[PDB]
């Protein structure tokens, strides 16, 4: 899974089979890292109009 | 079923015959209209193809569809702002009514600001403000909440204290009895009705606004 | 700002009249580059009471201009020499 | 910046017309954006597909403008709607509606014509140098109250008057502008004053 | 692969923009009626039937909400209304005499003049009469007296 954001630390109670989580447009918000089994929260880098 | 079109009623037509009215209703009602909508912008390139080069160098051979829509949705934006200032500033003074609410009778707290509300708004507006609930920006508006409610606060006093003068040019003042006198000729009903009346009028007129305020607290 | 993060232009306290729309109350003039909250417009507590009227002596013949667009630019394509030539 | 409103939709119209004519240059993923080249260098079985592309291309940016056309003839109809409505009302008669000619009372309307639009010149009464009077509803006269037939009663400060509500015109309290209804126990702020017979 | 999603949103955002100006021109028109009744209602004093409300306008409140504007029109409602017997014309001394303002009613047994839009019965005299013509034209003239202050 390939992607650009800020990996940050949640607070979602992930069931144990959860892995990752889905927003409404389907992008991907959420992972579980392997090895190490925590869980981050992918937020989308910061962006706007100038 | 077949939905009833009214109520019958058959009107008691003679040639020499009228009907005259020998009392009236003060009724306010309400009429709500939109004015403008969530001010929307979307980044086309940002929404077609996020971060990818690839995909913009791809887009590109497809002209300026993009600048197109960017510039459609900038449009709607600037024209929801516009639509705002045409609505609501339509006085450069700003007007205040006076510390003393005597207006003969006349009770305009349920429309006039509440001092205690940090947002200024009357019970009126503060009920409508409760009761209404990848690239995509949502625009903040050029005018905020409390300016929009200082805008129809001053609309509120002008038209109170000075009747429909302040519309036509300086705001004269003038007692608002007088003003309903006034108001009363225009449709064609003698100021000795409003006089002789007046506390009854008054009081036509505080119920019909409670009734008014009721009836948006307990309507979904 | 509520509409985000403005670079060059100093925030005053003052308020005037809106010249360059920035969104939120915000507008920004230049007189180096202003920002400030928009002025609605000119304080005027009118002098009610219960027993005064306020009558003019004198009047003002005021022409005023109103510009309304009627037509377009009448445009004809021609969709098989436009796709194809 | 005095015509910015017939500007805007000229220029919205020859913007739209070199959008459009600029979509003839991009090639919409196919090789080249000339079908002469297309038909030129390559054999049918691949020109179709090329044609094709450039097709839905060409066809998808005209559909476009005709859909911005289109909402641009319904706002530009509503302008022009309104611009009948103000030629009716303000030009050919005299309108109450407030702020629909002008600024002001109304008192009339001349038309310009301008390109694609109109200029309407709202002439308005505006009122100006007002003075401060002491007012009454009524006046007591003889156990009966006085109501004034079209002006409102002012005081300025000795001697009561009554006066055309837009202009200051002081005339003598009398039989013939006032109207009596009623005793003077019933109306709130009747003051006594003298009513002239002449 | 590219090319295909694309298309795909490309003809999605074109679709949500057309709806958009569509909608934006319904609330352009939506606004422009708000500042009318902004300018016709609560600026002034309407003689335009159910612009302002049922009834006969009054005067109207403004009132602000999200994405909105409320109109309370204060409007005056007829009631109460009572049956009179009415007459286009007096004849009085071989003249014919018609209201200035108001209307002729008759009770029952006495004829009166009053305004249209309430019940105010007045002596029917030569200040709220005008004369024009014999009583010899108007189909539905009655005999009464006008009193002379
Ligand atoms: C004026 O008089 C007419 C007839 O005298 C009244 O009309 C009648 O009203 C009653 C009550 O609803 C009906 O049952 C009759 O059918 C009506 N008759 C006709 C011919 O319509 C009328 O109500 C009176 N107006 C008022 C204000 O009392
Ligand atoms: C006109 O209607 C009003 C109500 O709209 C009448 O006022 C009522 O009068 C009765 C008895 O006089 C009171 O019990 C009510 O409390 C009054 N209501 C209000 C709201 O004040 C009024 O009397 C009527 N006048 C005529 C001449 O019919
Ligand atoms: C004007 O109306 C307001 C509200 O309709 C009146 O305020 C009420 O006053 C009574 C007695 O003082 C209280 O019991 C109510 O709780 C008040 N209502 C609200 C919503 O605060 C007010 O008295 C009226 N008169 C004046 C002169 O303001
Ligand atoms: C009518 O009288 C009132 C008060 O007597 C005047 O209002 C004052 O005007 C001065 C001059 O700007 C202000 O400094 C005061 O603050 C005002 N007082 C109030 C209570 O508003 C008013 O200007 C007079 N009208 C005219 C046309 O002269
Ligand atoms: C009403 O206002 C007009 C101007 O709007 C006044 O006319 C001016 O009067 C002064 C002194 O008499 C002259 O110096 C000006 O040249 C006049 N201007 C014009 C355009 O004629 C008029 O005097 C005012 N009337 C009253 C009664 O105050
Ligand atoms: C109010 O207006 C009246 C009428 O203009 C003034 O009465 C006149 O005042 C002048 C000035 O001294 C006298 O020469 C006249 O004889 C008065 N006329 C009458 C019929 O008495 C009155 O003075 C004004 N009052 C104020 C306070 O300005
Ligand atoms: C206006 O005039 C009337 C009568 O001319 C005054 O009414 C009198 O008031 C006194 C004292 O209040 C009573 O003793 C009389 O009985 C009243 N007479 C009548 C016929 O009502 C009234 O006070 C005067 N008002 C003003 C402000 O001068
Ligand atoms: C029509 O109205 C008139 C005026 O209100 C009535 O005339 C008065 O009636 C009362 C009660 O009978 C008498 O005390 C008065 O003396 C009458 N006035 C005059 C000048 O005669 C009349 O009775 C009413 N008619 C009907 C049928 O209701
Ligand atoms: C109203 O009054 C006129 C005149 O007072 C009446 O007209 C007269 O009617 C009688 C009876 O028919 C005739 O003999 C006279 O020649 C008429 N005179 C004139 C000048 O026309 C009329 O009949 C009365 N109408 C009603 C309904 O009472
Ligand atoms: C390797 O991954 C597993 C889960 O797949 C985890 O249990 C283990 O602790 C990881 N070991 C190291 C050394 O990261
Ligand atoms: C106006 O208010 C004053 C008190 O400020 C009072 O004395 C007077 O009677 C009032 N007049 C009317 C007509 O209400
Ligand atoms: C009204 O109709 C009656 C008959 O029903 C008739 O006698 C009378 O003259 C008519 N009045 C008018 C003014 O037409």
């Amino acid at each position: 899974l390939t992607g650009t954001g800020v990996l940050t630390e949640s607070n979602k109670k992930f069931l144990p089979f959860q892995q990752f989580g889905r927003d409404i447009a389907d992008t991907t918000d959420a992972v579980r890292d392997p090895q190490t089994l925590e869980i981050l929260d992918i937020t989308p880098c910061s962006f706007g109009g100038v | 079923y077949t939905m009833s079109l009214g109520a019958e009623n058959s009107v008691a037509y003679s040639n020499n015959s009228i009907a005259i009215p020998t009392n009236f209703t003060i009724s306010v009602t309400t009429e709500i209209l939109p004015v403008s909508m969530t001010k929307t912008s979307v980044d086309c390139t940002m929404y077609i193809c996020g971060d990818s080069t690839e995909c913009s160098n791809l887009l590109l051979q497809y002209g300026s569809f993009c600048t197109q829509l960017n510039r459609a949705l900038t449009g709607i934006a600037v024209e929801q702002d516009k639509n705002t200032q045409e609505v609501f500033a339509q006085v450069k003074q700003i007007y205040k009514t006076p510390p003393i609410k005597d207006f003969g009778g006349f009770n305009f707290s349920q429309i006039l600001p509440d001092p205690s509300k940090p947002s200024k708004r009357s019970p009126i507006e503060d009920l409508l403000f409760n009761k209404v609930t990848n690239g995509l920006t949502v625009l903040p508006p050029l005018l905020t909440d409390e300016m929009i409610a200082q805008y129809t606060s001053a609309l509120l006093a002008g038209t109170i204290t000075s009747g429909w003068t302040f519309g036509a040019g300086p705001a004269l003042q003038i007692p608002f009895p007088m003003q309903m006198a006034y108001r009363f000729n225009g449709i064609g009903v003698t100021q000795n009705v409003l006089y002789e009346n007046q506390k009854l009028i008054a009081n036509q007129f505080n119920s019909a606004i409670g009734k008014i305020q009721d009836s948006l607290s307990s309507t979904p | 700002t509520r509409a985000g993060c403005l670079i060059g232009a100093e925030h005053v306290n003052n308020s005037y009249e809106c010249d360059i729309p920035i969104g939120a109350g915000i507008c920004a003039s230049y007189q180096s580059i202003i920002a400030y909250t928009m002025s609605l417009g000119a304080e005027n507590s009118v002098a009610y009471s219960n027993n005064s009227i306020a009558i003019p002596t004198n009047f003002t013949i005021s022409v005023t201009t109103e510009i309304l667009p009627v037509s377009m630019t009448k445009t004809s394509v021609d969709c098989t020499m436009y796709i194809c030539g | 910046s005095a015509l910015g409103k017939l500007q805007d939709v000229v220029n919205q119209n020859a913007q739209a017309l070199n959008t459009l004519v600029k979509q003839l240059s991009s090639n919409f993923g196919a090789i080249s954006s000339v079908l002469n080249d297309i038909l030129s260098r390559l054999d049918p079985p691949e020109a179709e597909v090329q044609i094709d592309r450039l097709i839905t291309g060409r066809l998808q940016s005209l559909q476009t403008y005709v859909t911005q056309q289109l909402i641009r003839a319904a706002e530009i109809r509503a302008s022009a709607n309104l611009a009948a409505t103000k030629m009716s009302e303000c030009v050919l008669g005299q309108s109450k509606r407030v702020d629909f000619c002008g600024k002001g009372y109304h008192l009339m309307s001349f038309p310009q014509s301008a390109p694609h639009g109109v200029v309407f010149l709202h002439v308005t009464y505006v009122p100006a140098q007002e003075k401060n009077f002491t007012t009454a509803p009524a006046i007591c006269h003889d156990g009966k109250a006085h109501f004034p037939r079209e002006g409102v009663f002012v005081s300025n400060g000795t001697h009561w008057f009554v006066t055309q509500r837009n202009f200051y015109e002081p005339q003598i309290i009398t039989t013939d502008n006032t109207f009596v209804s009623g005793n003077c126990d019933v109306v709130i702020g009747i003051v006594n004053n003298t009513v002239y017979d002449p």
